[PDB]
């Protein structure tokens, strides 16, 4: 359940994305 | 052995066993938000996955292997690089033309992760010819889920500035952005404008290409879009343009940009307040008619208000906006500043710990006094009336040589 | 031809001419915010500047050449890389122990720009032994302007995560951060805490190294420092730590961390509100004792208020915080949420465009109804009275399969 | 006079800095 902090740039324009199940 | 057995079964002649093994690998990489990517690479599964990409005789297997490789490429640079070194990119480019829609889209997704790694992986995929078939997906019939992934890859193609993408790639991408900026889907519009913001942050020659695309008149009105996600991206994009030449800045102004800024300086979000003042600071750094346009738009009192009451990020941009005007403006434009009582809240910033802000205010006060040939006496008393003179005196004790030297020269010349 | 003449004169036997030529090159790089670095690299001046670093017989020339090379290394990666390939780094490292302070400081500055380029240049400078003589500058007598440059290089040593700096380097840096976190200069405090935030964002094993250094009890109280720049950096650093294990999280909690958060949730800055709720969402993802600590600290009504009235960025973190509690909490802890009127503002987020937020809220509502054995009827009534049931039914028509499948399952099971 | 936009991370922790005159 732990979540790292995503920067503002990665919030609206994530560089990499995995496809989740 | 569980990982080892999955790798062995991924090469099975039994199609049911092979498909089940690749799915089991994919699910290890997609079941949670901390996949064991390094374990799977060391197990030796990469060449088997890249190999299933060629199985045109089994689209189900192609899709699962592309999904598994997508998530490996979503990790660290070393993990993305391992997918590159497995020679998967030429096969992903093959699958952009697969007759099966789910295979084609997953290949776009995988290529986006590789492109998003950095400029060198971006340029490798560009060199193999990804841009033209990528933009060919933009059509009236494309599903909206697919188009959001296409625009996400377009953002990744524009986003690294060291170096920027090749000029030929930018010239291919810009006509696509001209089509997409009229889309009614918010996420596509957000991606489209962020892509423009990366292209306009790449220097003045790229700014001119964005201008020559004809897209600016369709970008500036997005400053008043209902969605704040669109506003923030549009303010950034047009903010980058007005960092260019006076002519490039005038193009933005001639699309009625300044009319949107009363509602931006009073917007609930402090981030929009700060970027809006940053925009205006680059207009007051322009020529005298662009300074006059800010005055005619009645924006100076709102800037001075934020200079006094705003959060420190916004006050900082406001100090720049005022200080820039004292360098570029006419005497009557600086006199308009004094009449609007800029002196007290401007001087109140002299005691902050940011040495750049202190230097900006001292530069502005020096320019104001040097400009008021006759009225320097009145301004000098206004500065002392609000406590500014006391603050200039103690800045003679400052650690920064550029700051205490200017404090000395101000008091010697005008006090 | 003036550039060609400057390069020629930079090799003059006349020391007056050589010093003036190197100065003129430095001036081109320092006189404005748009220096012509590429023109100077093409002119062939790099190996001449590097040779000037060897002139222990002329410290003035050494300083001017180090300043010139500092600014070249402050540009693009290719420009920083050209300084590296000139073999300037070993000469900068030997200038760290020049008897002349200004030469020493300028060498630190140049090395910091090379380290700041990326992990590969960082590890190259580390491999040549920069860290130990860098930290040796920390002393009671060091001038504050020099110390701010030393701490800035320390930030650059910690700032890249792909990969993180070697374990041996982190173990050298942490005792220096333990010393500097007690400094009274704000800029040094801010740099020190941001360096910790970079180290704590690098994984659970680096988090344990930070904890083992003993620095956490001296980091947590900075959440209430007078300077908002310190609060922001400290909230980020402790927020990264509580992304680790339950034990690592408990270390932060046992420093009375939660007592600082009422003032953070009501702080004027929205970004502090958002990152404070992000912190709390990772506490409600912990064990039941850490969930109870959030309840005992009177933070749940403040979370629910921001879930209702905050900016959208803060509302998303609050939805995570509530949804996380429905997975980890006891039944009496979830019942406490219902008593605190969580249902209406929680369901009100079901209509946002963010598909992740909608999934988070649906997960939470499903968990709530499953654990209210007999009170699933009362809670079901609360969900429909506020309009939540109407929103769940229309989410059955959403374009996301994970979302609409859960929307059906909620209605099938409880309505 | 023109100033590019500096990100939030680069404002409080700039990676590269030139020394100005």
């Amino acid at each position: 359940g732990k979540r790292k902090l995503i920067t503002s740039e990665e919030e609206r324009s994530p560089a990499k994305r995995g496809r989740k199940s | 052995t569980s990982l080892e057995a999955i790798v062995q079964n991924a090469s099975s002649d039994n199609q049911g066993i092979q498909l089940s093994a690749v799915q089991a690998a994919r699910k290890l990489l997609s079941s949670d938000r901390n996949p064991p990517i390094d374990d799977l690479i060391k197990s030796g599964i990469l060449p088997i996955l890249v190999h299933c990409l060629e199985r045109d005789d089994n689209p189900s297997l192609q899709f699962e292997a592309a999904w598994a490789l997508t998530n490996i490429a979503s990790g660290t640079s070393e993990q993305t690089q391992a997918v590159v070194q497995s020679n998967a990119v030429p096969l992903f480019l093959r699958l952009l033309h697969s007759p099966h829609q789910n295979v084609c889209e997953q290949a776009v997704w995988a290529l986006g992760n590789i492109i998003g790694d950095g400029p060198q992986c971006r340029d490798y995929v560009i060199s193999l010819g990804v841009v033209k078939p990528l933009l060919s997906f933009i059509s009236p019939s494309i599903p909206i889920t697919f188009l959001r992934n296409v625009t996400w890859v377009m953002v990744n193609l524009c986003r690294h500035k060291d170096p920027p993408p090749p000029m030929e790639t930018i010239q291919e991408i810009l006509p696509a952005l001209c089509v997409l900026i009229h889309h009614t889907d918010v996420n596509i519009l957000v991606d489209t404008v962020w892509a423009l913001s990366y292209l306009t942050d790449a220097g003045n020659e790229q700014i001119q290409m964005v201008i020559d695309s004809g897209i600016v008149p369709h970008l500036v009105p997005l400053l008043s879009h209902q969605e704040v996600k669109v506003q923030t991206a549009a303010l950034r994009a047009v903010g980058n343009i007005v960092t260019g030449t006076d002519e490039q800045t005038q193009v933005v102004l001639n699309c009625d940009a300044l009319s949107h800024f009363p509602a931006l300086l009073t917007h609930p979000k402090e981030k929009i307040n700060k970027e809006a003042v940053w925009f205006l600071s680059n207009i007051t750094a322009g020529n005298q008619q662009q300074v006059q346009a800010v005055i005619d738009a009645n924006l100076v009192p709102m800037i001075i208000h934020l200079l006094d009451k705003g959060d420190f990020g916004t006050q900082k941009e406001a100090a720049w906006a005022i200080s820039n005007l004292t360098i570029s403006g006419r005497k009557d434009q600086v006199a308009y500043l004094i009449q609007q009582n800029v002196i007290p809240p401007f001087c109140n910033l002299l005691t902050v710990k940011d040495a750049q802000v202190v230097q900006v205010v001292l530069d502005g006060l020096s320019n104001i006094l040097k400009m008021a040939e006759d009225e320097a006496e009145t301004i000098g008393n206004l500065i002392e009336e609000c406590g500014g003179l006391e603050k200039i005196e103690q800045l003679q004790n400052h650690e920064n040589e550029d700051i205490y030297k200017l404090a000395y020269e101000i008091i010697d010349q005008f006090f």
